[PDB]
Parts: structure tokens; C-alpha cells; sequence
């Protein structure tokens, strides 16, 4: 409930009823770490 | 990896030649979610979209040359390393000074030609490789032999030890394609709300676009190199401003953007990319709130407001209203919400008990910030809370913001009410003492009732128990009284098994006796109310929580507040002028202070004292009366009652206004109170020194104009002191935690049974530190007390009970074996039995727990406590002569004994310590011994209280003979070595031996030596060793006695004068501790002995750093380097052992560690670190300081050769595991030792195994590029990387999952 | 002082360097301190003079200077303050070939000559000068003023 808007919105689905349990994936703000370095002229891509 | 033309083009969607919605069509007739799977006519456009914009890097932009910056301009180079270049040329083309190069170019003719632009980095790597340096670079070295032959063979092995992770091409350094950020991450900051002025992130990226066309068009239209190369300079000017903005001058100078805003300034604007990334910020269901008080509420409660609670807890509010059937759906409720309703309140009274609240201050540093509380219903805006917990955070409620956190889900809700609450956390994680300790209105009220009161209405009417409190509440009979006996029904759990023991009548006061029935069974009762609760209120709750447990001890502490406040009001004291009484003799001690100074001030005008000491004598004489006026105050205040108690004429303790603030212990101190009262505190000049004269009047009385100037001169310092320290502590809080970071409990237990011994410091005089506080919660390995039986067990616990067992019985045993964080088998994380057990509820909390963060935070807040230490004679009587205050008997350790002429014992050896032992067994007073010591009484002989033990002339450092005989002046010629010097008044022609520097160019080998020889002819031998009784005299030595004098076994031969004398330096709180954290070498560093054996002296005083000694007998005769400036503490002709103080100065960490061992330096840190805060008044426990050190001691230079890299840099976690696996399975010899490389807070924390984490804390200018350049792959399981990329930290419950997962 | 050099998108940046290209050819010192490339609009730091204007007239023709007048950039008060001063000066007498100052619609802050004078329809087809050219539009006797 901050960096992910959509992480809030798939949890807006999960909270109200009382089902619970978590799934994040990737934390969005840290793609700006990756991207600003990508634009710096360095290579970053999620391989493996 | 890095980025070259092809691979950036895979991010690049179709060129940006010029800088100039979701589910709809262009023209806007296929608006909304209508139709969708259809194409529009005019535009040829779909409705069906998706969400990618951020992922896609729009721009291409192909420059006719290149640039980059990280690789052009940064303190450790890459283009400079791969080519063999400086940065200065890669700066100016496309070590000496500028004018030196221009003159060197002017001298070395032509030559020259000229270099080139950016292509002279681009084309360079078109014949450059990685996996191919390894057959070439050392063939140049192989020409001028040898060494490097093996360096390739090692690096060949290093490459052959892959091929999983590898080093990638240096063509990726340089950008034929210049990449740009995506659309969404660069928006216009609006000025009004629709005009959209130039952004902080596109002006320079308009320039990247501007740069490519200008060259691509003038190559077409033909332009000169004056117009072409300058465009390549101007290609570098912004493409070198675009990715970095540092070290040069570029772009717009303060119009809309203040700096310039680069990708370097977006990753490193101030201190990394925490704010956006790591920190996440802001959050859903968040609140900021102010202040109240809260008495009617509980300590396990939270007095929330009306309005803010509804706004935050929305999703469940409706979640109720919808599904139950209160509101029709989600929606008829909105109209009811928009208008505010009475029914809503009633429904939400139910959830408040089921869902807690997590609350904090604006600054939090400890584990006392995020303490959480159960919400309770209140109809008042400002948030009510407990009064105890305010002391834990440390706020005096005068504008302190209290932020709110969210207690949602079910899984997250567990950790609130189970881990860190008020309902849970009570006792200290850091200290052994309580944190739940009151201040002001609590403390006071209790004493205000519990006091030896003067008479009162009553005299003494006896009462049973239940009848008590009331009769004294009812009428006539006050609440205080003093002296009433009671049938107090007490209980004492003796011999293990519930409430044993019976009733008793005991003497107390009466406010005391009122309380002693609330009593739920346990404590001493009445024994403890007697005397006072001064620091004992905290110490009582200690003994509550130490004896009883968790179930009963909550009941005890609660009342201390609620009733202790009720006790504060009922007294109803005062803040008046007449409440406090200054001594009537003002014109006496002040005029005495005036006259005593005026006596010296006449010695100024006339001439009797010296100008420098004149200030000091005037100050000391003024300052003598300052303590006298303060003492005259304290005596004419405290012990002044005079009242008649039935039989008349009796003295009591005066219980007036501020006494019962101070005695009780509300806050602060007595030196504070004195100001209001008598003498004003003296504030120094801006430099540091103090003027002759002081202030003479009182804060209470009428004062003067120019008396307030000097107080503001210092008040300004004190304000900046209180303000700027928030920064330094804020750094120091971070720094320590930013060394620890990932160092935590895992696994079970330590296998090895070795550790560091526990003693007291035993500092100089009286007991500064006892044994009792040290052992608290520290596991035993073997530990043998008594004379060889059992006592202490192999794994059992040193909690609270076995302490009083080992501390009331068997007091003679001072030294006991104890474990440590270093002293374990498993190296990744650390083993549980090693540490200690300092915590809250039950002793020893669960497996898998933080530790490293406990210490670093619990040193975080006391980083505010220290104050840099605020501006903080050589008399031959009390200091040269050692004096003992108490009755006992002397005991020594490591000493050799000889009998004198008269009948005395004399000290010769160096490493010697006094240790007094009394009737019980423990050590009280113990002074460190300087050179030359005649004792009055030896070992075994009894010593009474108030006695002089050893006496000396401090001006001299004497030389004493061991065996009787005659003095023979061997190699003693007058002129070369000795000149006959007559003294001033007495006229003793004392033979003065001069220095080695003053002696002739030839006369160097001649040494002054006195040979002890008997009458019979043959030389005197020492009774023991092979060597004869012969001594050597140093330079500047005043020898009194001449040739042919009888000297027995124990007399003064020669007078070695004083060595500097009186080095008053003062140690800092915050600044030295910071210097100790970072671990700096001493400003005047001492020389220390290398290896065990006989030290000598050798070589001559010519040119260089004089005197070059070979010392250390047998093998290892290493010739050392001495600097001259110092006085030789260590005599040369001596067995100067491993770790001996050779010269005057402080302790250098590098020579304490690399020469000595484990047990030594850790103490020299810990003890001195234990000194710095403890000198002012901080409990810096043994377990938690060492956490600093036990993490630092890891990096090591490799010793032996094998699979490890010979003498390179490796951690403890690689080293120990590698050694261990080699022993009895794999390979014996390759079993290589590791010599220690031990650093400070900065340099050690640099080594992260994580490449996500390193690329955040450090200069991200370098490290994000470093993790990229080195092709480093994360694959870690620590606390650093998981906070960042949205992965799970092993923390608390996490550990239980991480034990099953990994 | 700051003068806005209007240039043409695509070669708008080209003009900003074409400043600095031609600066070195006509060279001495001063005048041009810090050339800003903000982007049809190129903001350029300059104190007023005859030099550099001759240079712009030697290499055109897409756009020139911006502000109030092309000879001397860059003021800020256009024609509304002129429409306040016309009130003290005062006619509804309009004929072919008289200057008919507009101050209503999107043709405000602009002047023009009346082309067609209709008395039956009560309109004045006033030709407002925009883009180095003319724009003929019907504006009421009040929507304009006699110069």
C-alpha cells in the first residue's frame, strides 16, 4: 500500500470480504532505479 | 552489463528527431468503453489498449559521435583503466600541473601533431578485449624478471574458476545510441494549473535531440572542423550534463531549476534513491496527529479522535454496511456517508476493540518508537494516551507530532498485538533496567505521600489493615504522618512453591501504609517503603518484574501512574517566592571571595605571583567560594526545620517546594536548582578560557545589565548544541545500522567452549564498575569457581537468580569465563549461546532474531545524550604518594621482590598492578604503578584505613641496584661522554651524562655503563640468569655519586628527569566516539614491541630518523624505525615483551590487534568506549558495545597458498569455512590461515556481498555503475536486498518461513 | 536582459547554434553570454544593439525576434492599455480606408483597417494583422474603435 497503485487495487479486492494472503510481484518504484540507469547508458534487463 | 549501439536500440521505438488516452479514438466519437473490437474510420484506430508506457524507452537518437560520463569522469576510472589513461586528458582532449605540461610540451619540441575528439575513445575499443589481457600485460614485466609469471597463473586460475560470472567488453562504455527516460516518469510541474512551464527533466533532453541534427545536417551541407569539432565538444557538453551533473559548469544558472537535474542527481541528489524506492513513502490509511495527556485511560489503550478514525478505517466500515444488510449495497451508503450519521458511530464501536493502532514521533531511533496500542472510544479531537510510554519515546508534550500506521489484514494483525506493543513490551532490550520509569507528576506524588512527615495530626493510633487507608483519609489524621504499625499480610515464596510466609507488624510512614494493602501478595513490603523510592521506584518495579513475572507485575506498575498522579494533586504544594530560602550571609563569603582574590589582585599590581598562574589562582580562589556558597545554600536549605514533637526541641528533613521535586527525582538535578537560588553558573569566553572575575548575584534577586551578555554568549552555543546534534546523531544512528545491516541470529548454538574473561575495570580509586552488572544474561562455557569442585554448569543460564548465588556467596571469585558473538562455530549469521539474553517479557526470546539492530539503535538515541563534552599543577604530595581509604590487605600479581639497605621492598618490574582485598574478598582500590617504588608494607601484611603505602619524588625516575657492591665507572671518559656540572645553591658537582646527538662524529660506539663489582675483584652476577649485574645510563642523566663509593642492594644511583609531564588533553563524547566508530589512528602515535624477547639498542644518530634497533633476540631481528620526538619509556636493555608501551602516547588500533590477539583490543575498545559514555552517565552494557566490534572483525589478508588467492582480501565467512572444510576430508596444506584486516564504520561496510544494496547506500554515482561494470549477480539471503526489490526479510516470524523455504 | 529569438521547429535548435556559429565570424567580445535552448521559441541573452540583428537579416527566413517589436525586443504591454488611452481620445464614423482598432474576441490586443463598412448589418469587416499577413473579420462598431 504505497509504491503499487494496482497492488492496492488487487488488495482492495481481498480485504473487504476477509479472505487475505499476499502477492506482490515487482515493486514499481525500483523500476525507476533500473530505468534511470538504463537511460544513463548502462544495460539493465531482467534475464534468467 | 553496459550499453552499446545494438543493445540500446532494443529499448528504442522509432527515433525522436524533434522534442516538439486509454480506450477511445483520436477524433473522439468512439469515446468510452463502447464497441471496442472495432477500427475507427477517420483515424484507423482501435479502442483496445493496455498499460506499458513506463516499460518502453521511447527515444533512439543516434549521435554522429558519442559521449557518456560515468566512464569519462569519476574518481575510480574505467576508460582510464582499460586504456591506461588519466581522466584529465579524457576531460580536455576530446601526473603534473597544467603549466608544467605546457612547459614540458615547449621543451620536448615536435612531436605533438594533435590528438582527436570522442572518436578517440570510440574506435579504441574496436581492438580491445577482456579474456585476453591474461596472456599479455605481464610479458612486459617478464622482461625485467620475475614475480608476475605467477600473477598470470593465479589470474588464469581465477578465470578457470568460472565460467558462471564473467567480465564484459569495454565497448559498452561508450554510447553511439544515447538512451532517454520513458514518458510517465517525466511530467510537467504546473505553475498555475494549466500553463505548463518548462520541466526540470526535459530541457537538457531537448538538447540531446538538438545535438544529433546539427551534425547530421552540416555533414550534408558541408562545414569546417572549426564548426564540426566544436559541435563534438558541444556534443559532449550536454550529453555529459544529461547523465551526470557534477565536477563541471554547464546549462542554465538558476531560473526555474536551481541545480541542473541529471540522472546522477535523480539517483544521487542528496544521499541515494531511498526516498522514492527503498522508503516507498506516504501510504494509504495514514495520519499525522498532535498531543494531549490521558489519565482515565489505560496504558494498554489508545484514546483516538472522533473524525480521523472514520476517514482512515473506511474499507471495513462499508464492508460491514454492505454484506450484513444495513446499507442496501455499497452505494446507498455513500449518500449516508456524505452527510455524516449517528448509526455509523454505533457500528464502529465494535471494530475499535478488534483492530489496534501503531503510533510514533517525528524522530524515532530506538525500538521504543513503533510501540502500538489498542484503540478505545473517545469524543475529543486531540489524542489521549498513557503517561509512561512518553518517557520511552522521550517527549515533553510541547509540540511533538504523532504519526499513525495501519493494522490491516489478519496476518499483519498478528505481529502488532504479539510483538511490539505497550501490551507486550515493558523491560529494556538494551539495558537490564526498566524503561517504564516515570518522570515528574508520577514520581513526586508517591514520595509526597511516602514521607517521614513532621508530627501531623495523630501522634500514633494503631490500626489493623483494611481500616488503615480510610482513617487517614477520613478526618483529622492526615495521609503522611510518619510511624503507624500494621498487621500487614505479606507473602514470600521460599524454597520454591507459591505464597508462603505470614503476617507482621512493621514501622513505616502512612501514605506508605495506605498503599501497602493494594499489594497483590509478592514484594518485600514496608522494608522497601522505608527510606525512599528515589531511584527505587524504577528499582521496585525491577524487583516486581524480576521476582514475580508477567501476570502479577502489570497490577503493580499501573497504580504508580494513576494513583501516583492522584497522590500529586492531594498534597497540593506551591511555586512561590518564599518557598525557597537563600543564606543571609551574602556579604560575607562573596566579600571573602572578593578579598581572597583582592589579595591576589594586589599581587598583580605589586608582584608576588606569576602572570599566567595569577589568573588560575584568582579563578581557583573565586571557585573555592562558588562551591562554598552552593554548600552554604544546600545546608541552609535541606537540614532546616526546628519543630517541637510533644517532648519539644527536634530537627527534621525539610520538605518544602523544590526539595520534593529534586529528592524524589522529577527531572534534571541540583546544580540546576542552585542557579534560580544562589550563584549564577559561570560561562566562558568564545575561545574557551575564562576571565578573572565572576557573577556574584541571584536569579531570584534583582540583577544587572552587563551580567546577561556573558550568559547569552554561552546560551547561543547551548542552542546550536541542542540543534546541530540532531544531524550528527542522525548520521551516527544510520552509520552503525549501516555497518550492521544484515547481521542476525540464525540456527541453534555455539559448539566451541572458549571466550573472554569478565573482570571489573577497577579504575584508579573506588569501584567505578562492579562485577554484578557485567555477567547479566551471559552463558557459561565451563567456569570453575571454588578450589576445584563444580559450582557453575556447562550450558546453564546466568539470568537473575544464579547471580545473587555467585555474588552473595563466593565473593572471592572475581574472574569468570564468558562467551561472545565472535566466539562461535557457525559464521553465517551467529550462534545463540554466544551472545547474551537482553530483552523484555521472558528471558531468552525465540530463535532467528535481529541483535545487530538492537545495539545500533540502542546506541542511536544516546547519540543525542553525549554533548561533545562542553569545555572540559603537578603537586608532589597526594599523587606521587599512594593513599588507601578503607581497611584491608594488599595483594599483587606478576611481581619480583628485593630487600633494601634499611629494610624495605623496592619495585623494578613494569607490568604491575596493586589489588586490595578486604574481609569479603573483592577488589576495592588499585592504582597503576609508575617506575621506582619503595613500599612500606609488603604482601600478606595488613593495611588499615587512611594510610600512605608508597612514597616518591615525581621529578625523578630512579635507577636502583639489585645486588650490593662498588660502583665501577667503566668506559667513562671526561669530555666525550660526561662533563662535571656544579649545581646552583647546594653545589653538588653532579656528573651529567649527555644525549647521543651531542656526541662527536667519531665517539659514537662508547657507551656509559656502571659495573657493580664486589671488593674481591670479580664482577657481581645477578642471582638467577646468566647475565652479570651491570646497568646503563641514558642521556640527560644527573649522576650524583662519583668513583669508588659503597652502595648496598637498594639505593638511588642516578636521577632520570620527568618525561613531558601534565599532558591534559580531554576526551570527547560525540566527536571521539565518532572518531572511534570510524576508528582513526592517534594524532601523536606510540611505538609498540613486535615479538617476544630481549630488546636492545643499535645504529647511529646520523641524518635519518635517529636510532635503528634490531631488538628481539634469537630469530626475527627486524630493524625498526624511531621518529626522535619522544622520551624512551622503554629502557633498551630489557626483555620488552609482545605489546609493551615503548614511548609516551595514545593507543593505535593497528598495533594493538596485529601484534597481540583476540582478548586484548576488544577490551581496549570496549573499556574505553565503556568509559566515554559512562563518564557522563550512560549504561553501556558489555553485550551491545561488542556487537559494534564483533561485526567489524571480519576482513582478512590471506596467509598461505592454495584455492584462496595467496594474500588478497577475504571475509571471515569465506575464511573460516574454507579452513574448516580442508582439515579432515579435502586437503591439509591448502588449509590456509588468515591474518586480520580490521577497519572502521565506513571502509568495512563498503564490502557488501549484495549488488542491489551497495548500489543505494554508497555514492550511487559510482556503485550502480559498479554493480553493472563488474557483472555481479546478487543471489543473496540477507536483510539489505529484500527491503528493496519487494522480497521477504528473515525477521521474527519470517525466520520460521525462511527455515522452510531456502 | 533576455530576447526571444523565434525560430522554426525542426531547425529551431539549428538557429541556436547558428547564433554561436555566426558569433565567431563577426566576433569581438561580450553581447552573447549564455545561449539557452529551451524547446518555435529560442530564448537568447542579449543587451540591445545594432550588431547581431544585421546577422539575423543576413541569414533568414523562417522567423525573427519576439516581444513587442521586431527591431527592439522585448516589451510586455501590447494594445489593451492602448484601448484605455483611446477612451480619452474619443467615433462611429467608419469608411473604406480608415484604421479601425479591434479590442474584442480572439482579435483583441491587435489593430486593423476596416475593409467593408456595412450600415444595414451593423458590422465592420476589420482586417487584423497576424503572421506577417492579414486576417479579414467582421467585428461590431463597439468590438472595434476608430484610431
Amino acid at each position: 500500500k504505497s509504491d503499487d497503485v494496482n497492488g492496492r487495487t488487487k488488495m482492495y479486492k481481498n480485504i473487504v470480504d476477509g479472505n487475505h494472503q499476499m502477492e506482490p510481484g515487482m515493486p514499481e518504484s525500483f523500476n525507476v532505479l533500473l530505468k534511470e540507469i538504463r537511460s544513463l547508458g548502462i544495460n539493465i534487463e531482467l534475464e534468467d | 552489463a553496459l550499453a552499446s549501439p545494438d543493445m540500446i536500440r532494443s529499448w528504442s521505438f522509432g527515433e525522436v528527431k524533434k522534442p516538439e488516452k486509454d480506450y477511445e479514438c483520436l477524433c473522439g466519437k468512439y469515446k468510452r468503453l463502447k464497441h471496442r473490437g472495432v477500427i475507427c474510420e477517420k483515424c484507423g484506430v482501435e479502442v483496445t489498449q493496455t498499460k506499458v508506457r513506463r516499460e518502453r524507452m521511447g527515444h533512439i537518437e543516434l549521435a554522429s559521435p558519442t559521449a557518456h560520463i560515468w566512464f569519462l569522469k569519476s574518481l575510480p576510472s574505467r576508460i582510464g583503466l582499460l586504456l591506461d589513461m588519466p581522466l584529465r586528458d579524457i576531460e580536455r582532449v576530446l601526473i603534473l600541473t597544467e603549466e608544467q605540461y605546457l612547459d614540458a610540451l615547449e621543451e620536448f619540441g615536435d612531436e605533438f601533431d594533435a590528438k582527436m575528439g570522442a572518436e578517440a575513445i570510440q574506435a579504441l575499443l574496436k581492438s580491445m578485449d577482456l579474456e585476453q589481457e591474461c596472456e599479455q600485460l605481464r610479458e612486459e614485466l617478464n622482461e625485467t624478471n620475475s614475480e608476475t609469471k605467477r600473477k598470470k597463473l593465479t589470474k588464469r586460475i581465477k578465470l578457470l574458476e568460472a565460467f558462471v560470472q564473467s567480465g564484459n567488453k569495454p565497448e559498452w562504455m561508450i554510447l553511439t545510441v544515447l538512451p532517454v527516460l520513458p514518458p510517465d516518469l517525466r511530467p510537467l510541474v504546473p505553475l498555475d494549473g494549466g500553463r505548463f512551464a518548462t520541466s526540470d527533466l526535459n530541457d537538457l533532453y531537448r538538447r540531446v535531440i538538438n545535438r544529433n541534427n546539427r551534425l547530421k545536417r552540416l555533414l550534408d551541407l558541408a562545414a569546417p572542423d572549426i564548426i564540426v569539432r566544436n559541435e563534438k565538444r558541444m556534443l559532449q557538453e550536454a550529453v555529459d550534463a544529461l547523465l551526470d551533473n557534477g565536477r563541471r559548469g554547464r546549462a542554465i544558472t538558476g531560473s526555474n531549476k536551481r541545480p541542473l537535474k541529471s540522472l546522477a542527481d535523480m539517483i544521487k541528489g542528496k544521499q541515494g534513491r531511498f526516498r522514492q524506492n527503498l522508503l516507498g513513502k506516504r501510504v494509504d490509511y495514514s495520519g499525522r496527529s498532535v498531543i494531549t495527556v490521558g489519565p482515565y485511560l489505560r496504558l494498554h489503550q489508545c484514546g483516538l479522535p472522533k473524525k480521523m478514525a472514520l476517514e482512515l478505517f473506511k474499507p471495513f466500515i462499508y464492508g460491514k454496511l454492505e454484506l450484513r444488510g444495513l446499507a442496501t449495497t455499497i452505494k446507498a451508503a455513500k449518500k449516508m456517508v456524505e452527510r455524516e450519521e449517528a448509526v455509523v458511530w454505533d457500528i464502529l464501536d465494535e471494530v475499535i476493540r478488534e483492530h489496534p493502532v501503531l503510533l510514533n514521533r517525528a524522530p524515532t531511533l530506538h525500538r521504543l518508537g513503533i510501540q502500538a496500542f489498542e484503540p478505545v472510544l473517545i469524543e475529543g479531537k486531540a489524542i489521549q494516551l498513557h503517561p509512561l510510554v512518553c518517557a520511552a519515546y522521550n517527549a515533553d508534550f510541547d509540540g511533538d507530532q504523532m504519526a499513525v500506521h495501519v493494522p490491516l489484514t489478519l496476518e499483519a494483525q498478528l505481529e502488532a498485538r504479539a510483538l511490539m506493543m505497550s501490551t507486550n513490551n515493558i523491560l529494556s532490550p538494551a539495558n537490564g533496567e526498566p524503561i517504564i520509569v516515570p518522570s515528574q507528576d508520577v514520581v513526586l506524588g508517591l514520595y509526597y505521600m511516602t514521607r517521614d512527615c513532621v508530627n501531623a495530626k495523630g501522634e500514633g493510633m494503631v490500626l489493623t489493615g483494611p481500616k488503615e487507608a480510610e482513617r487517614l483519609y477520613r478526618s483529622g489524621l492526615a495521609s503522611l504522618h510518619a510511624r503507624v504499625k500494621v498487621r500487614i499480610t505479606e507473602y514470600e515464596k521460599d524454597a520454591n512453591g507459591e505464597l508462603v510466609a505470614k503476617t507482621s507488624l512493621k514501622d513505616t510512614t502512612v501514605g506508605r501504609a495506605i498503599l501497602w494493602m493494594i499489594v497483590p501478595k509478592g514484594l518485600p513490603y514496608s522494608i522497601v517503603n522505608q527510606a525512599l523510592g528515589k531511584k527505587a521506584i524504577s528499582k521496585m518495579l525491577n524487583t516486581c518484574y524480576r521476582i514475580l513475572g508477567l501476570k502479577p507485575t502489570v497490577i503493580f506498575a499501573d497504580q504508580i501512574m494513576y494513583t501516583g498522579f492522584a497522590y500529586a494533586a492531594r498534597s497540593g504544594a506551591s511555586v512561590g517566592i518564599d518557598d525557597m530560602v537563600i543564606p543571609e550571609k551574602k556579604h560575607e563569603i562573596i566579600s571573602e571571595a572578593e578579598a581572597e582574590v583582592a589579595e591576589i589582585q594586589e599581587q598583580f599590581q605589586s608582584g608576588l605571583v606569576t602572570a599566567g598562574e595569577r589568573y588560575n589562582k584568582v579563578i581557583d580562589i573565586w571557585a573555592a567560594a562558588n562551591d562554598r556558597v552552593s554548600k552554604a545554600m544546600m545546608d541552609n536549605l535541606q537540614t532546616e526545620t526546628v519543630i517541637n514533637r510533644d517532648g519539644q526541641e527536634e530537627k527534621q528533613v525539610s520538605f518544602n517546594s523544590i526539595y520534593m521535586m529534586a529528592d524524589s527525582g522529577a527531572r534534571g538535578s541540583a546544580a540546576q536548582i542552585r542557579q534560580l537560588a544562589g550563584m549564577r553558573g559561570l560561562m566562558a569566553k568564545p575561545d574557551g578560557s575564562i576571565i578573572e572575575t565572576p557573577i556574584t548575584a541571584n536569579f531570584r534577586e534583582g540583577l544587572n545589565v552587563l551580567q546577561y551578555f556573558i550568559s547569552t554568549h554561552g546560551a547561543r552555543k547551548g542552542l546550536a548544541d541542542t540543534a546541530l546534534k540532531t544531524a550528527n546523531s542522525g548520521y551516527l544512528t544510520r552509520r552503525l545500522v549501516d555497518v550492521a545491516q544484515d547481521l542476525v541470529v540464525t540456527e541453534d548454538d555455539c559448539g566451541t567452549h572458549e571466550g573472554i574473561m569478565m573482570t571489573p575495570v577497577i579504575e584508579g580509586g573506588d569501584v567505578k564498575e562492579p562485577l554484578r552488572d557485567r555477567v547479566l544474561g551471559r552463558v557459561t562455557a565451563e567456569d570453575v569457581l571454588k578450589p576445584g569442585t563444580a559450582d557453575i554448569l556447562v550450558p546453564r543460564n546466568t539470568l537473575l537468580h544464579e547471580q545473587w548465588c555467585d555474588l552473595l556467596e563466593e565473593n572471592s571469585v572475581d574472574a569468570v569465563k564468558v562467551r561472545s558473538v565472535v566466539s562461535c562455530d557457525t559464521d553465517f549469521g551467529v550462534c545463540a549461546h554466544c551472545y547474551g539474553r537482553d530483552l523484555a517479557r521472558g528471558h531468552i526470546i525465540n530463535k532467528g532474531e535481529a541483535i545487530g539492530v538492537i545495539a545500533a539503535q540502542s546506541i542511536g538515541e544516546p547519540g543525542t545524550q553525549l554533548t561533545m563534552r562542553t569545555f572540559h599543577a603537578s603537586r608532589a604530595a597526594a599523587e606521587s604518594s599512594i593513599q588507601v581509604k578503607n581497611k584491608g590487605s594488599i595483594k599483587l600479581s606478576n611481581v619480583k621482590s628485593v630487600v633494601n639497605s634499611s629494610g624495605k621492598l623496592v619495585i623494578t618490574s613494569r607490568n604491575t598492578e596493586l589489588k586490595l582485598i578486604d574481609e569479603f574478598g573483592r577488589t576495592k582500590e588499585s592504582y597503576k604503578v609508575p617506575y621506582g617504588a619503595v613500599l612500606a608494607k609488603g604482601d600478606g601484611e595488613q593495611v588499615a584505613g587512611g594510610e600512605t603505602v608508597a612514597n616518591w619524588d615525581p621529578h625523578t625516575m630512579p635507577v636502583i641496584t639489585e645486588v650490593s657492591g662498588f660502583v665501577r665507572f667503566t668506559d667513562m671518559i671526561d669530555g666525550q661522554t660526561i662533563t662535571r656540572q656544579t649545581d646552583e645553591l647546594t653545589g653538588l658537582s653532579s656528573l651529567v651524562v649527555l644525549d647521543s646527538a651531542e656526541r662527536t662524529a667519531g665517539g659514537k660506539d662508547l657507551r656509559p655503563a656502571l659495573k657493580i663489582v664486589d671488593a674481591q675483584g670479580n664482577d657481581v652476577l645477578i642471582p638467577g640468569t646468566d647475565m652479570p649485574a651491570q646497568y646503563f645510563l641514558p642521556g640527560k642523566a644527573i649522576v650524583q655519586l662519583e668513583d669508588g663509593v659503597q652502595i648496598s642492594s637498594g639505593d638511588t644511583l642516578a636521577r632520570i628527569p620527568q618525561e613531558s609531564g601534565g599532558t591534559k588533553d580531554i576526551t570527547g563524547g560525540l566527536p571521539r566516539v565518532a572518531d572511534l566508530f570510524e576508528a582513526r589512528r592517534p594524532k601523536e602515535p606510540a611505538i609498540l614491541a613486535e615479538i617476544s624477547g630481549i630488546v636492545s639498542f643499535g645504529k647511529e644518530t646520523k641524518g635519518k630518523r635517529r636510532l635503528v634497533i634490531t631488538p628481539v633476540d634469537g630469530s626475527d631481528p627486524y630493524e625498526e624505525m624511531i621518529p626522535k620526538w619522544r622520551q624512551l619509556n622503554v629502557f633498551e636493555g630489557e626483555r620488552v615483551e609482545r605489546g609493551d608501551v615503548i614511548s609516551d602516547g595514545p593507543e593505535a588500533p593497528h598495533d594493538i590487534l596485529r601484534l597481540r590477539g583476540v582478548h586484548a583490543v576488544t577490551r581496549y575498545i570496549v573499556n574505553e568506549v565503556q568509559d566515554v559514555y559512562r563518564l557522563q552517565g550512560v549504561k553501556i552494557n558489555d553485550k551491545h558495545i561488542e556487537v559494534i566490534v564483533r561485526q567489524m572483525l571480519r576482513k582478512a589478508t590471506i596467509v598461505n597458498a592454495g584455492s584462496s588467492d595467496f594474500l588478497e582480501g577475504e571475509q571471515v565467512e569465506y575464511s573460516r569455512v574454507k579452513i574448516a572444510n580442508r582439515e579432515l576430508e579435502a586437503n591439509g596444506k591448502v588449509g590456509a590461515t588468515y591474518s586480520r584486516d580490521l577497519l572502521g564504520i565506513t571502509k568495512a561496510s563498503l564490502a557488501t556481498e549484495s549488488f542491489i544494496s551497495a548500489a543505494s547506500f554508497q555514492e550511487t554515482t559510482r556503485v550502480l555503475t559498479e554493480a553493472a561494470v563488474a557483472g555481479k549477480r546478487d543471489e543473496l539471503r540477507g536483510l539489505k536486498e529484500n527491503v528493496i526489490v519487494g522480497r521477504l526479510i528473515p525477521a521474527g516470524t519470517g525466520y520460521a518461513y525462511h527455515q522452510d523455504r531456502m | 536582459r533576455w530576447y526571444v529569438v523565434q525560430a522554426f521547429s525542426g531547425f529551431e535548435g539549428r538557429v541556436a547554434t547558428s547564433l554561436r556559429e555566426h558569433i565567431k565570424l563577426h566576433n569581438m567580445e561580450d553581447l552573447f553570454g549564455e545561449v539557452m535552448v529551451p524547446t518555435g521559441y529560442v530564448l537568447v541573452q542579449m543587451v540591445m544593439n545594432d550588431a547581431s540583428w544585421h546577422l539575423v537579416r543576413s541569414v533568414p527566413r523562417v522567423m525573427g525576434f519576439i516581444g513587442g517589436t521586431s527591431d527592439r525586443p522585448a516589451p510586455i504591454s501590447d494594445k489593451e492599455v492602448d484601448a484605455i488611452m483611446n477612451r480619452l481620445q474619443q467615433k462611429t464614423l467608419f469608411e473604406p480606408g480608415e484604421m479601425v482598432r479591434v479590442n474584442d474576441g480572439p482579435f483583441a490586443d491587435f489593430n486593423g483597417v476596416v475593409e467593408e463598412v456595412d450600415y444595414e448589418k451593423s458590422r465592420l469587416k476589420v482586417s487584423v494583422s497576424i503572421f506577417g499577413r492579414a486576417t479579414p473579420v467582421e467585428l461590431d462598431f463597439s468590438q472595434v474603435e476608430k484610431a
